[PDB]
């Protein structure tokens, strides 16, 4: 496992945005309370590249993700929109339809790749468990983040930061066999 | 949605699709002249591993076993004015397996943020992932 770190100022921003935004996720009855992240202009997509191989079980679960799901390979370019999800009504919108689920943090690597005054990019890979309101799933993941910074303005005139998620791709795929041994 | 952004949508996706085409036939078939299409100064993550400017991601590439990608997944976004303004930026996920020269076949996820050296697209970031 290694993670990979921009800048060393970025460090406890991994801990702070990665981590408080995932447990936030995880419970689907209080994720509306994500909308705080998204703007007008938010763009989101969700891959899904799982090779199935129980497998009723397996496909009707992941149909939850695939109904969602986005793939320009050897697609019609006009049918590009399909699949992109814009603004944060759409965004919370389709994310509040996806299943419950549990991040193993453990299991996580980073790459912080920019970060600056205006903002970062973050991408995380780990496992997580889709739990059913029927049986569990350990799934593969990727989740990447392109986020702006904006001084928050409380009425303390001490400047702040508040984090905006500009892009965002959530990535469904299989765990290997090295993480299922581990979860 | 509106149609301007279906415009801009639609043009990422092709634009996207003629580079991933590409740079994955340069990193299995022509590994020689992979570095054409980073920026002088990209970052790559290869693994968690960085390299930082072309110099140095043209000789972890020369460094790295012979591949062969089967590409399964492509996703392209426009990326919003303020992330990088004035340089209209798109960021590629390309998903699917990989066998690297004497080891086990495995899967990847690697993700790109290209902008346009005139009329040319080349990676500012990199982030590559190997699974199995």
């Amino acid at each position: 496992q290694k993670n990979f770190l921009c800048d060393t100022g970025a460090y406890e921003l991994v801990g702070a945005f990665l981590e408080n935004y995932l447990r936030e996720f995880e419970n689907d009855e209080f994720r509306h309370n994500l909308y705080k992240y998204y703007s007008e202009n938010s763009i989101f997509t969700l891959t899904c590249n799982y090779n199935v191989v129980q497998t009723p079980k397996i496909l009707q679960r992941l149909s939850k993700y695939n109904r969602h799901a986005r793939n320009l390979r050897n697609k019609d370019y006009s049918k590009a929109s399909d699949g992109v999800f814009f603004g944060c009504t759409y965004i919370v919108e389709i994310l509040l339809q996806l299943p419950r689920v549990t991040h193993d943090f453990h299991s996580l690597q980073t790459d912080v790749m920019h970060y600056n005054g205006k903002g970062a990019v973050i991408y995380v890979a780990g496992l997580l468990r889709d739990e059913p309101p029927i049986g569990g799933v350990l799934l593969g993941f990727s989740r990447q983040f392109v986020v702006t910074f904006d001084e928050a303005n409380l009425g303390l005139g001490k400047r702040a930061r508040r984090l905006k998620i500009a892009n965002e791709r959530l990535h469904i795929t299989n765990p290997s066999k090295t993480a299922i041994r581990n979860a | 949605m509106d149609s301007d952004l279906k415009a801009k949508v639609e043009s990422c996706a092709r634009t996207a699709d003629t580079f991933t085409r590409l740079y994955y036939a340069s990193v299995d078939n022509r590994r020689q002249q992979i570095g054409r299409l980073y920026l002088d100064n990209a970052t790559l993550s290869w693994n968690g591993n960085g390299a930082i400017g072309r110099q140095m991601i043209e000789s972890y590439f020369q460094e790295l076993p012979s591949s062969n990608h089967q590409l399964n997944t492509l996703d392209a976004q426009p990326i919003v004015d303020q992330a990088v303004s004035n340089q209209l930026a798109y960021l590629i996920m390309a998903s699917g397996s990989v066998k690297f020269a004497d080891q086990q076949l495995r899967k990847f996820q690697q993700t790109f943020i290209v902008t346009a050296e005139n009329d040319k697209w080349k990676v500012v970031s990199d982030c590559y992932r190997m699974q199995e």
